């Protein structure tokens, strides 16, 4: 038996970890269970384009075109497809979205927006991709069974943002590994419970809190660095100095990743007597997930000989 | 400074450590320990070297003391 | 010639915010213990049923210095009340053991905290 704990803050790719636990060690989501998906990637993408549409206001961006203003009167209403899609090419929507870290914004935003066409189609059904990009909250306690290598895994998964954590203290029990994870692309964002909180800074202290820990002494360690492919594109157009302004190296994936790395490794007050095993992810990769949780299960093993 | 160590209500072989041992108070003698600090070791009662006899020779009441 | 004195028993060290926390709740500044319960239940920084090396608690530095308030805060985020009855006991003292006794029973839920 093993007791795996998904912690982290909000939207750091926790429950996409589970979604891999799924596909990764199972025969996976059925086409059944994708057409389920629909309605949350409907309202991903008509919740994403009204949010930068709101954020048009407090950012005194107008549309390229005049013509746009009654589409956005149509999409709060709500042909659908038309709308969205005249108001996601429109230059002023698009000068919006290039600064979408100022307002609250999906990640899955322009993966969902981009491929219009497909998912509007009458006979549309979500891919397996398709799914593990959804956002839908977590509150409350996921705990799934899985076994891998013969163990048998009872993975807890939790919400990550701040009104969830009473739950938090309830799983602490018998736990034999920890994924934490953190949003590589989110050094630049505020949170969505606080505007005034970077997110990065958030995820720097509660994972000071959940390393230092007297719960976790004997418990395996393990930091996900995800959005790994949301970051290497992020870091050619925002530098790290926004999250760390006495950063001085480059703003390239491989440099501003390794310094994220040690900053957050630098948090164990414990460094000579424990590890953390850092990794670098992107939860909606399949064959990244599993290899990275190849390797995991490996270090839980050896841990627990 | 010149003149003003005159009084002491310490006798010069009381060392930190040995007065908050005399006084048996927890925090303070723990304090003083977690800062590396020694008391030295006595000799036996039957000792007849020189640092003893010579000690005893010339200031018998300091020994004692 | 030079004895060496170290603690041979050395307990585990406290943490820096756990030994801000119980020098307020000793204290008995009503205002500072708020914001570290609330951060103890959001960040997680305080375990709240932490121990100084000389034998004491929050809640039972609380039951020491007889101050009600304090506890009642305590109390209400959960410290674990067990064997904290007796030292309130030993102190002879009125309101502590019925404010005790009064909230052994706050409609628990979800069983005790581990
Ligand atoms: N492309 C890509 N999308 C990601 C990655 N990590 C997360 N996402 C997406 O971004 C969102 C975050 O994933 P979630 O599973 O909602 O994150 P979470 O930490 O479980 O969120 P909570 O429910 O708040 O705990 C989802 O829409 C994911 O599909 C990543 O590495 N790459
Ligand atoms: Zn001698």
């Amino acid at each position: 038996e093993v007791k795996l704990l998904l912690l982290g803050a909000g939207e750091s790719g926790k429950s996409t970890i589970v979604k891999q636990m799924k596909i990764i060690h199972e025969d996976g989501y059925s086409e059944d269970e994708c057409k389920q998906y629909k309605v949350v990637v409907y309202s991903n993408t008509i919740q994403s384009i009204i949010a930068i549409i709101r954020a048009m206001g407090r950012l005194k961006i107008d549309f390229g075109e005049a013509a746009r203003a009654d589409d956005a009167r149509q999409l709060f209403v709500l042909e659908l497809a038309g709308v969205i899609k005249r108001l996601w090419r429109d230059g002023g929507v698009q000068a919006c979205f290039s600064r979408s870290r100022e307002y609250q914004l999906n990640d899955s935003a322009s993966y969902y927006l981009n491929d219009l066409d497909r998912i509007s189609q009458s006979n549309y059904i979500p891919t397996q991709q398709d799914v593990l990009r959804t956002r839908v909250k977590t509150t409350g306690i996921v705990e799934t069974h899985f076994t891998f290598k013969d163990l048998y895994f009872k993975m807890f998964d939790v919400g990550g943002l701040r009104s969830e954590r009473k739950k938090w203290i309830h799983c602490f029990e018998g736990v034999t590994a920890i994924i934490f994870c953190v949003a590589l692309s989110d050094y630049d964002l505020v949170l969505a419970e606080d505007e005034e909180m970077n997110r990065m800074h958030e995820s720097m202290k509660l994972f000071d809190s959940i390393c230092n820990n007297k719960w976790f002494t004997e418990t395996s360690i393990i930091l996900f660095l995800n959005k790994k492919d949301l970051f290497e594109e992020k870091i050619k157009r925002s530098p790290l100095t926004i999250c760390y302004p006495e950063y001085t190296g480059s703003n390239t994936y491989e440099e501003a990743a390794a310094y994220i790395q040690c900053q957050f490794e630098d948090l164990n007050r414990r460094k000579d007597t424990k590890e953390i095993y850092t990794h670098f992810t992107c939860a909606t990769d399949t064959k990244n997930v599993q290899f990275v949780f190849d390797a995991v299960t490996d270090v839980i093993i050896k841990n627990n000989l | 400074l010149m003149m003003d160590t005159q009084f002491s209500e310490f006798t010069p072989d009381i060392t930190p450590i040995m007065l908050a041992a005399h006084t048996n108070n927890y925090e303070i003698i723990k304090l003083l320990v977690q800062k590396r600090v020694t008391i030295p070791r006595p000799h036996q009662i039957r000792c007849n070297c020189v640092e003893c006899v010579s000690s005893s020779e010339v200031d018998s009441l300091r020994h004692s003391r | 010639d030079r004895i060496p004195l170290q603690i041979v028993r050395a307990e585990t060290e406290l943490s820096a915010e756990e030994k801000a926390f119980l020098n307020a709740v000793e204290k008995g500044d009503y205002a500072t213990v708020k914001q570290a319960l609330q951060e103890a239940e959001i960040y997680y920084n305080v375990n709240i049923n932490c121990m100084d090396p000389l034998g004491r608690s929050a809640l039972l530095i609380a039951i020491e210095n007889e101050n009600l308030e304090i506890m009642e805060l305590l109390l209400n985020h959960s410290v674990y009340v067990g064997d904290a009855l007796l030292y309130a006991i030993r102190k002879e003292v009125v309101g502590a053991v019925e404010l005790l006794l009064s909230y052994r029973r706050p409609s628990g839920e979800k069983q005790v905290p581990t």
